[PDB]
């Protein structure tokens, strides 16, 4: 959060082209997308170990 | 082999020691940029 805590912050206009949180219904409305969603989940969240 | 052998005759050890590196560099670098590439699949644990 350091981007918002400099001494010039009170004279700043912020531009934000993307928003959070994301609506999950948009992702899960894609037709027959269970396997693609599973692959993306594995590719973005699976850790490695011993 | 003959063209490499003839060139080294005036000074074998010096010229050979000079020419060690480029040959190994060529062998290492051959084929890394071909658009279709052939590999042998392998599989092991998570650690590289």
């Amino acid at each position: 959060q350091e981007v918002l805590t400099d001494f010039r912050r009170q004279d700043t206009i912020w531009v934000l082209a993307l928003q959070l949180p994301v609506n999950p219904q948009v992702v899960w409305d894609v037709p027959r997308s269970s396997i693609a969603n599973l692959i993306m989940n594995i590719a973005t969240c699976l850790p490695t170990g011993e | 082999l003959r063209e490499f052998f003839i060139l080294c005759l005036p000074h074998p050890k010096k010229i050979n020691n000079v020419l060690r590196a480029p040959y190994s560099w060529f062998v290492k670098m051959w084929g890394v940029g071909a658009d279709p590439i052939v590999v042998l699949q392998s599989t092991a644990g998570d650690d590289r």
